[PDB]
């Protein structure tokens, strides 16, 4: 499937051609900071959906006190 | 010490696997690419045993090629692309006359009509860019236009113009005060003294400009680099910072040109 | 001439070999 | 139209925003 | 083709990163000699598989361009300032000819104005300085003059004369024996025999010349300038 | 196993290919987006073949999530109605890009990139079961087509045209967004199965319909909004001309049949 | 597909948005103000600093100084 790491290195790779186009460059012209980009773009997206998941469960959590917390209005 | 030692070990392995990798991309490639090499481009050569007499005081630009029997007098100068190929004959260029861009002086096989002369260039004579020589006789104090062409047996007397993009044919003498031009070369009008004036303006204009490229093209890898930086360095300016701190930056004399090629002499 | 002489520019390659080195064991040991 | 379709419309009439956002400078 | 073109642009990226360790390799040691504004120049440029086919026993000046699909035959030779450049065809030079000093012989840089005919050069012809050979193809035996600028679609015939100074405008022909000058080039005179054999004595002038001049630049390059330049104080 | 999700990728691709390829290399810039248009519209064909006809149940049904609480996602999925449209819109886009063949060379790579952008966001509109999404796939279509209209017009009169319908466009947008957030604040959901499913007041349901009708009826003009169709029609390249007619008018008409009569 | 399982997996969609739409109004239904938010010991925190600092020299009792002698 379309997993967190090729979708990130895709973004990273776009990033950096993107950045040599937008400077009248060549789009491979440093080929080494291409596979930079690629890299921190998969670490990029693979911590970007291990702190979602982590976003959700404290949202829950709080959730679930708030409504706790409203119940308590019918005592 | 150590510590150099040992980092100038690791920049000789970083030196070594960089050459291994340009070497393997060469390969890829298929061995397709001409490799650039050394400059084999001889500014002045020798072709039978025979050398230029180049004087001192003149600017012979790095891309030019003066080649064979060839004397060039005091304050003259040839410019970027310009070739004097003397090969066969000889080739005089006076004293003061510049060749400029691009322009070719080529002498004649001395039996291209049975009675050849060499091309005796005079003094203070100018010569357009792209123009081209073949075998002319030039006296002193003249002008060439840019992209003319002088075919063998021409003489171009004292005073005489001919017009840029003009063919002047051979055996062809333009007197004094003409402004002999057109494919044809036919005679166009007479010159006005500002004409001359204008001449002689320009033949000593351009033996003041050649200094500037003669001092330019002849800069060791050291001094170019110490003026890129300066270059650099004084290329903006703040004068808000420098008056708050009290201090007041000034170009250095690497970067100052003589006030004899500005547009009307700028000292400030 | 096989010494690097200038002493701030070598500095700084330790400098940044160290920086890489940690950053890297940064990675492997968290 | 061309006529009170367009004068009602978007151009023949509610061109006045020339004729109010110039007026923003008050 | 296009799988050639992908393989030659990995290469140009594993060039590219191999020169930038080799320049962070000489940084690390303090030099900087590789910021050194070097001439770029090559007298035989390639464009991806168009390569100049030069021929063991020619003359090509070092300051000359040769750019592209060029052919060179034995014989011949391209003097000093000439640029010879057939990229989107072919540039074919025959044998004994001499393409003399700041001349050029080009194809047309787009098929705009339509198709781009390639430029043939037949034997012992004889290029005059200065000479602008645009998409044209003359015959043996032929004499392009000083300064002439020779269009597309134009054919010079055999034992044709152009004269100095024209300029043949395009999708014209010259007949054989026949001296056309002039703006445009129009018909002037029949060429004599004397003529006819000065031209043909004048390439083999040019060919004896050609291997003086050869030998002259085949020389090892001098160390004496080499250490002067070096030091300049 | 052929998808929705290839579908939609398949322009996207394409668009992104062309993307980072130099403009001097004409022929493959064509190559490529005709063989993608074409790749695109054999998966189209595909996907009529192992179509179900004997069901109500939306099929091929694919989900994404989009808000954290799965109140609103990327629901795709074709049914009876709009299986031929999805068809139409693959197929006419190899005929747009084969109408430009002979001009290409001065309109460039920005052309077949506009016209597989336009197709991958007609492709969404007809397959999208979530109301919210439908309206965002069903009014992103306006920058592709207002650069196609400005940038490769006629004459000088193409900044007027795009004016026109860009500002009907957004007036029928608006005015519809407004009732699609109603219904979500209402129902809870913008899901079309369960808004399908949702008893409206009888108050609600003539606003609701009115508001849907602002826009949709622009996009099929009726009468009173008839007139920036035949000044956009004009002002446009040959190409253009077929995705106005031939896609961006039957909008309106499966708006109707799948929101508001239902 | 299977059309038991085209169907199964449709039926199962509608029962859990359905489910799931319920509980995000009530969510909506939550307000702004909790009941009795100062009530939260993160919004009690003078109760627990004043007792600690009650004998620092300017908020004492007058009379509590004049019977710390003995
Ligand atoms: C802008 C580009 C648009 C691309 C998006 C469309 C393409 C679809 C791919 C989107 C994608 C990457 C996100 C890309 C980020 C963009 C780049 C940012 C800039 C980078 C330069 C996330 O997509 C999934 O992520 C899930 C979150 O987990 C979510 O599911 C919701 O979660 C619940 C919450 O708690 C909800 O309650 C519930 O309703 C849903 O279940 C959904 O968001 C979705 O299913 C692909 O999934 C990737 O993440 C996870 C799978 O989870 C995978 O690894 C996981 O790691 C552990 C979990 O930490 C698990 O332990 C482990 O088992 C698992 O293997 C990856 O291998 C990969 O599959
Ligand atoms: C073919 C298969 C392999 C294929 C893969 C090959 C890989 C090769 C191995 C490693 C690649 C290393 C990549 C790391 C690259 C980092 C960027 C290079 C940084 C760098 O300019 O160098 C030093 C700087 O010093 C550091 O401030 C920071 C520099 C610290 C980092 C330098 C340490 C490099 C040592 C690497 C270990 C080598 C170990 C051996 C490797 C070889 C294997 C035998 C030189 O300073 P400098 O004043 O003379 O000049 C710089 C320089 O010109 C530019 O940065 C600026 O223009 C200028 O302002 C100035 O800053
Ligand atoms: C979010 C949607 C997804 C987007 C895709 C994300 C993908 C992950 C990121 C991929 C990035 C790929 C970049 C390739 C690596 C190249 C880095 C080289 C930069 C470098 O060498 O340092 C010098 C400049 O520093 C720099 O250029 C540093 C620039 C940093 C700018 C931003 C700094 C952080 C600000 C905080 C985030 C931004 C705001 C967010 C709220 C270069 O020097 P030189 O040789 O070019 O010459 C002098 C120019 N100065
Ligand atoms: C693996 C090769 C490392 C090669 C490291 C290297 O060359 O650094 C220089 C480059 C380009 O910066 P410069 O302006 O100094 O160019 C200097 C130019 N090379 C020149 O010679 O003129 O830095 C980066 O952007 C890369 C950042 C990421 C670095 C990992
Ligand atoms: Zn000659």
């Amino acid at each position: 499937p379309i997993s967190a790491t090729m979708v990130g290195a895709l973004l990273g790779l776009g990033t950096q051609m993107y950045s040599n186009a937008l400077r009248k460059l060549p789009y491979m012209r440093h080929p080494w900071e291409h596979v930079v980009g690629m890299g921190l773009g998969a670490v990029f997206a693979n911590q970007l959906v291990k702190w979602d998941v982590k976003l959700k469960e404290d949202l829950d959590v709080m959730l679930a006190k708030a409504r706790a917390a409203n119940e308590r209005r019918y005592f | 010490g150590t510590l150099g030692r040992a980092i100038y070990t690791v920049g000789n392995w970083i030196r070594g696997t960089g050459q291994a990798l340009d070497r393997v991309g060469s390969l890829l490639q298929g061995s397709h690419r001409i490799e650039e090499h050394l400059s084999r481009h001889r500014t002045l050569m020798n072709v039978f045993d025979k050398s230029p007499l180049v004087d001192k005081d003149v600017f012979v630009a790095p891309s030019a090629s003066v080649i064979g029997d060839v004397q060039i007098g005091k304050g003259s100068s040839i410019w970027y692309g310009c070739v004097l190929r003397g090969d066969v004959n000889n080739i005089s260029v006076g004293s003061g006359t510049n060749i400029q861009d691009n322009t070719l002086v080529h002498v004649a096989k001395t039996n291209i009509s049975g009675k050849v002369l060499p091309t005796l260039i005079g003094d203070n004579v100018t010569v357009g860019h792209s123009a081209v020589i073949h075998g002319c006789t030039v006296e002193d104090d003249a002008f060439v236009g840019m992209g003319a062409t002088l075919l063998d047996g021409v003489v171009v007397e004292k005073h005489a113009m001919v017009a840029a993009g003009s063919l002047v044919k051979q055996n062809t003498r333009i007197p004094s005060g003409e402004v002999w031009g057109g494919n044809p070369a036919k005679f166009m009008r007479k010159l006005t003294d500002e004409e001359i004036v204008y001449i002689s303006q320009s033949a000593k204009n351009y033996i003041n400009l050649a200094q500037i490229h003669a001092s330019e093209n002849s800069k060791s890898f050291e001094q170019i680099e110490v003026e890129r930086a300066l270059r650099k360095k004084y290329a903006r300016k703040d004068e808000d910072y420098d008056s708050m701190l009290g201090i007041t930056r000034e170009t250095p004399p690497e970067l100052i040109l003589p006030d004899n090629v500005l547009p009307g002499g700028k000292p400030v | 001439p096989k010494v690097s002489e200038d002493k701030n520019r070598n500095y700084a390659v330790v400098a940044g070999v160290v920086a890489i080195v940690g950053s890297i064991g940064w990675y492997l040991k968290a | 139209d061309k006529g009170a379709i367009e004068i009602l419309g978007p151009y023949g009439i509610s061109y006045t925003f020339r004729r109010l956002a110039e007026r923003i400078s008050q | 083709g296009t799988l050639g073109r992908a393989f030659y642009s990995v290469g140009f990226w594993i060039r590219e990163t191999g020169q930038a360790l080799d320049r962070l390799g000489c940084r690390l040691q303090g030099k900087n000699y590789f910021r050194e504004q070097l001439s770029r120049h090559r007298t035989l440029m390639n464009v991806f598989d168009k390569a100049p086919i030069v021929d063991k026993e020619a003359f090509v000046a070092p300051s000359a361009s040769v750019i592209g699909d060029v052919h060179i035959g034995r014989g011949s030779s391209i003097w000093y300032g000439c640029v010879l450049r057939g990229d989107v065809n072919t540039v074919s030079v025959g044998s004994g000819t001499n393409i003399q000093d700041n001349s050029l012989v080009h194809v047309a840089k787009s098929n705009l104005s339509g198709k781009v005919h390639p430029t043939i050069i037949g034997d012992n012809v004889t290029i005059g300085h200065s000479a602008v050979l645009h998409g044209c193809t003359v015959e043996d035996e032929t004499f392009i003059g000083m300064g002439a600028t020779l269009l597309d679609g134009v054919v010079v015939e055999k034992h044709g004369m152009v004269a100095a100074g024209a300029l043949v405008r395009q999708n014209t022909r010259i007949p054989s024996g026949e001296v056309w000058g002039g703006n445009p080039a129009r018909f002037l005179r029949k060429l004599t025999d004397e003529e006819i054999a000065f031209i043909s004595q004048s390439a083999t002038n040019y060919s004896n010349l050609a291997q003086a001049h050869a030998a002259e630049n085949a020389k090892p390059l001098n160390v004496i300038e080499f250490e002067k330049v070096l030091r300049k104080k | 196993y052929f998808n929705l999700s290839g579908l939609i990728l398949c322009p996207v691709l394409g668009s992104i290919i062309l993307l980072f390829i130099p403009n001097s290399r004409i022929r493959l810039i064509r190559l490529i987006g005709l063989c993608a248009s074409l790749i695109t519209f054999l998966y189209s064909l595909v996907l009529w073949i192992q179509f179900d006809s004997s069901t109500a149940k939306f099929q091929f049904v694919e989900s994404l999530r989009w808000l954290p609480y799965e109140n609103i996602n990327f629901y795709l999925g074709i049914d009876g109605i709009s299986l031929f449209f999805v068809i139409l819109t693959t197929f006419l886009i190899p005929i747009c890009i084969l109408v430009g063949w002979s001009g290409m060379r001065s309109y460039g790579k920005e052309y077949i990139i506009a016209f597989l952008i336009c197709e991958f966001l007609m492709i969404a509109v007809f397959c999208m079961l979530d109301l919210l999404l439908f309206y965002v796939f069903f009014e992103s279509v306006l920058i592709p087509m207002f650069i196609i209209i400005g940038v490769w017009g006629s004459r000088q009169r193409k900044i007027k045209a795009a004016y026109q319908f860009f500002l009907y466009t957004l007036l029928g947008s608006l005015f519809m967004l407004l009732a699609i957030l109603l219904i979500l604040f209402q129902t809870g959901t913008t899901d079309l199965q369960i808004l399908l499913t949702t008893e409206f007041s009888e108050r609600r349901q003539i606003f609701l319909w009115i508001a849907f009708f602002a826009s949709f009826a622009v996009k099929v003009p009726m009468v009173p909004v008839h007139i920036w169709l035949p000044e956009a029609h004009v002002e446009a390249p040959t190409a253009g001309s077929v995705i106005l007619a031939g896609i961006l008018l039957k909008f309106g008409t499966y708006g109707f049949l799948r929101f508001s009569i239902p | 597909e299977n059309p038991e399982e085209r169907d199964r997996k449709a039926r199962e969609h509608i029962y859990e948005m359905h489910e799931r739409c319920k509980k995000i109004k009530e969510m909506w239904a939550l307000p702004i103000r909790p009941y009795g938010f100062w009530t939260f010991e993160r919004h009690n925190a003078q109760l627990r600093w004043d007792p600690q600092i009650s004998q620092v020299a300017g908020r004492r009792d007058p009379y509590d100084d004049l019977l710390e002698d003995n």
